[PDB]
RNA sequence: GGUUAAGCGACUAAGCGUACACGGUGGAUGCCCUGGCAGUCAGAGGCGAUGAAGGACGUGCUAAUCUGCGAUAAGCGUCGG
RNA sequence: CCCGGCGAGGGGAGUGAAAAAGAACCUGAAACCGUGUACGUACAAGCAGUGGGAGCACGCUUAGGCGUGUGACUGCGUACC
RNA sequence: AGGACCGAACCGACUAAUGUUGAAAAAUUAGCGGAUGACUUGUGGCUGGGGGUGAAAGGCCAAUCAAACCGGGAGAUAGCU
RNA sequence: CGAAGGUGUGCUGUGAGGCAUGCUGGAGGUAUCAGAAGUGCGAAUGCUGACAUAAGUAACGAUAAAGCGGGUGAAAAGCCCGCUCGCCGGAAGACCAAGGGUUCCUGUCCAACGUUAAUCGGGGCAGGGUGAGUCGACCCCUAAGGCGAGGCCGAAAGGCGU
């Protein structure tokens, strides 16, 4: 029972050249190349859905630190003063209300003033 | 230089040709082993 | 003396970016005979500025 | 460096260089127009013109040194004899030199170098 | 109409070629036969020819004109190699390959 | 509106890259078997001085090679199909 | 029939179901080499990706912060055995 | 007279440079040694692998020599890579 | 009324993968459940073929040397003719042996071969060409040496030798 692998091998090279389009020269054409380029951003992929996270708060934090010092208070007393107001609202809204509507943010900082007062 | 092979076409018919061959027991079976493989030119002869 | 590393079809076509070939800007064109010519040079006529220059 | 020298070596030693301006000379002189490269055609010029102008006086001195310097004598005779009195009135510029583009087998720049007055 | 002519199995690199065709791509054809006329490569006499069929081709096949014709593509692609042994020192050979080229113009009018 | 100033600023691609389309090179893949591999059942198990095995040369309306043949030379006779 | 050197090669015409089956001939992958189009790229430093992400181009939709390609800028990041 | 002297052919190969993917798997160029002899050369012949031959270098025995080449034992063995 | 295969797309599964379908292709394919394996490759300085890179780079093989005119031709530095030039000349000339074997001559062709072009060629195709009593071989004679009737010797093969 003699069998050949062209067909098979042909469709897993495929794949692998398929996952590597828009990679530099041989990165996207040569699959010994091609694979080790695939297999590095599927671990980059996997690190960086853990870092996505991380970097999306630093953002969210610097805006809000942003909007509260225009509105005279730094963003660690502002986080503070809203758990003492018991507002659970977190960073990613904080963030969007800071740019998007910039008066709800200016009593967010006065409810948050009023805790810490 | 003086390269190995120096032809000489009686040396050549002495040493290796079909006689020579056929005067000894080994070089017929030389013959034999190229009758067996089938050789066009059983030997250097002509 | 002999590379470590193959390098790319990209620097390869950047070493080749100055093997471009220049057209001839332009041709002259003889007054008597309306051949064109490189200037400078006769026409294939035989022909120079105005005058048959070659016997043929 | 070269500065200020005069000469094309031409890839050639002295020697042949000489010998073959020599039959590149008579060449002209017998013929009147020979196509030959240019940079050889430009220093043709400084070897026929001067014959011509040693031509304009004809004399057994004058005869020897342009045998000396083209060892023909039908040369000698038609420099003396015909492109000696047919420029003695022209002050140099004795050959035209007339580009005629590219040789095909090494496409080495080509020029005609004529006699000015040839009247065939 | 886009009329073709080719030279396939030609006597040149591709490299060597595409320096000329580069020349004349895009170009009207009596300005592409001047070009070529005047351009110093064997490549330009190789050019020249599929040129100058691809124009009879357009005016015996395709239509007429000439004065409307332009050099609409032009490219040249690697044939097959030959492939011969250059002998080197110390009983080395060399595989050298004696490269060829198809040569193609496309010609056309609108 | 004009000038001047001061900020900011697209449009370049010699060439290169990525993607797509169309090609070239190349001859994988699949499909195919006049060729091979391994066996089973049966045969025949030797050829040769009545000149073998194997060859050389020749042989055609034939320039070559292959096959066949051997100066009766891709064939002769005879008996059968 | 036409270009071409009474070439090579090609374009037509014709044969054929098919010539994108034309003898370099079934299919015709890949490396590799090109043409064309879109985007990017000439103040920019490193495994060349990944996460984020404008702009541009291009297809959808009926507004709808959707698809495709490109990818400035930016966080992270020294291939495989 | 001469294993005499100088020196071409001829036989060699002391030095240097070139060459070192050479023009050449040992050469070229300029010089150098022998050059009637223990010389050199043609043609043929003999010596065969633990054997030959060796004015002896383990040298040479078909660009292979502290045991040739070819085929076989043979898919030696390889606690190693 | 379009199989395998090739090439895209879209969907789908935790994964190896799967399903559908456009294009190419033009005749095979195969559910299911079982069964058997030359059953899966990126590496082995792996093997074979193809194709890159360096790179249009080094080099084009003795530094005896070319120049012009004419001719032929699609095209001429290289072919033919001619005039000069230069090189060898105890050879780089001439006649052979050895070896090779048609490379000889003529016509014709220029794909490949020729380190370039080529109209030229020891290249391709075709045709022609080698004439012996005296040259040489064969032949007669032998040398070294070889084979060797019988023979002597030797497990066999064979060895030596008249
Ligand atoms: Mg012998
Ligand atoms: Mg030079
Ligand atoms: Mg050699
Ligand atoms: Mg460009
Ligand atoms: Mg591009
Ligand atoms: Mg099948
Ligand atoms: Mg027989
Ligand atoms: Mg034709
Ligand atoms: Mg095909
Ligand atoms: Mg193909
Ligand atoms: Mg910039
Ligand atoms: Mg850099
Ligand atoms: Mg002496
Ligand atoms: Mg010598
Ligand atoms: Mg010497
Ligand atoms: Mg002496
Ligand atoms: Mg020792
Ligand atoms: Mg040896
Ligand atoms: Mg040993
Ligand atoms: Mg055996
Ligand atoms: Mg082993
Ligand atoms: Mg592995
Ligand atoms: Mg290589
Ligand atoms: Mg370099
Ligand atoms: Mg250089
Ligand atoms: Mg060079
Ligand atoms: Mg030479
Ligand atoms: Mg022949
Ligand atoms: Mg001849
Ligand atoms: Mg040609
Ligand atoms: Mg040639
Ligand atoms: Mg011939
Ligand atoms: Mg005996
Ligand atoms: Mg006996």
């Amino acid at each position: 029972a003699r069998v050949k692998r062209g067909v098979i091998a042909r469709a897993r090279h495929k794949k692998i050249l398929k996952q590597a389009k828009g990679y530099y020269g041989a990165r996207s054409r040569v699959y010994r190349v091609a694979f080790q380029a695939v297999i590095k951003a599927g671990q980059y992929a996997y690190r960086d859905r853990r870092q996505r996270k991380r970097q999306f708060r630093q953002l969210w934090i610097a805006r809000i630190n942003a909007a509260a010092r225009q509105n005279g208070i730094s963003y660690s007393k502002f986080i503070n003063g809203l758990k003492k107001a018991s507002v659970e609202i977190d960073r990613k809204i904080l963030a969007d209300i800071a740019v998007f509507d910039k008066v709800a943010f200016t009593a967010l900082v006065e409810k948050a003033k009023a805790a810490l007062a | 230089m003086k390269r190995t092979f120096q032809p000489s076409v009686l040396k050549r018919n002495r040493s290796h040709g079909f006689r020579a061959r056929m005067a000894t027991k080994n070089g017929r079976q030389v013959l034999a082993r190229r009758r067996a493989k089938g050789r066009a030119r059983l030997t250097v002869s002509k | 003396a002999v590379q470590q590393n193959k390098p790319t079809r990209s620097k390869r076509g950047m070493r080749r970016s100055h093997d471009a070939l220049t057209a001839v800007t332009s041709l002259s064109v003889d007054k008597t005979s309306g051949e064109k010519h490189l200037r400078h040079h006769i026409t294939a006529d035989g022909y120079y500025r105005g005058r048959k220059v070659i016997a043929k | 460096m070269r500065h200020r020298k005069s000469g094309r070596q031409l890839n050639r030693n002295s020697s042949h260089r000489q010998a073959m301006f020599r039959n590149m000379a008579g060449s002209l002189v017998r013929h009147e127009i020979i196509k030959t490269t240019l940079p050889k055609a430009k220093e043709l010029r400084r070897v026929v013109e001067p014959l011509i102008t040693l031509a304009k006086t004809d004399s057994v001195a004058n005869r020897r040194l342009a045998f000396a310097r083209t060892r023909d004598n039908e040369i000698v005779a038609k420099l003396f004899n015909e492109l000696g009195p047919r420029f003695a009135s022209r002050a140099g510029g004795y050959t035209r030199i007339l580009k005629c583009g590219f040789r095909a087998g090494d496409n080495a720049p080509m020029a005609y170098i004529e006699l000015v007055d040839r009247s065939e | 109409m886009e009329t073709i002519a080719k030279h396939r199995h030609a006597r040149s690199s591709a490299q060597k070629v595409r320096l000329v065709a580069d020349l004349i791509r895009g170009k009207k054809v009596s300005q592409a036969l001047d070009i070529l006329t005047y351009t110093n490569k064997k490549a330009a006499v190789l050019v020249k020819k599929v040129l100058e069929s691809a124009i009879a081709n357009a005016e015996h096949n395709d239509g007429a004109d000439i004065d409307d014709l332009k050099v609409t593509k032009i490219f040249v692609d690697e044939g097959p190699s030959m492939k011969r042994i250059m002998p080197r020192a110390k009983g080395r050979a060399d595989r050298i390959l004696k490269r060829t080229s198809h040569i193609t113009v496309v010609v056309s009018d609108r």
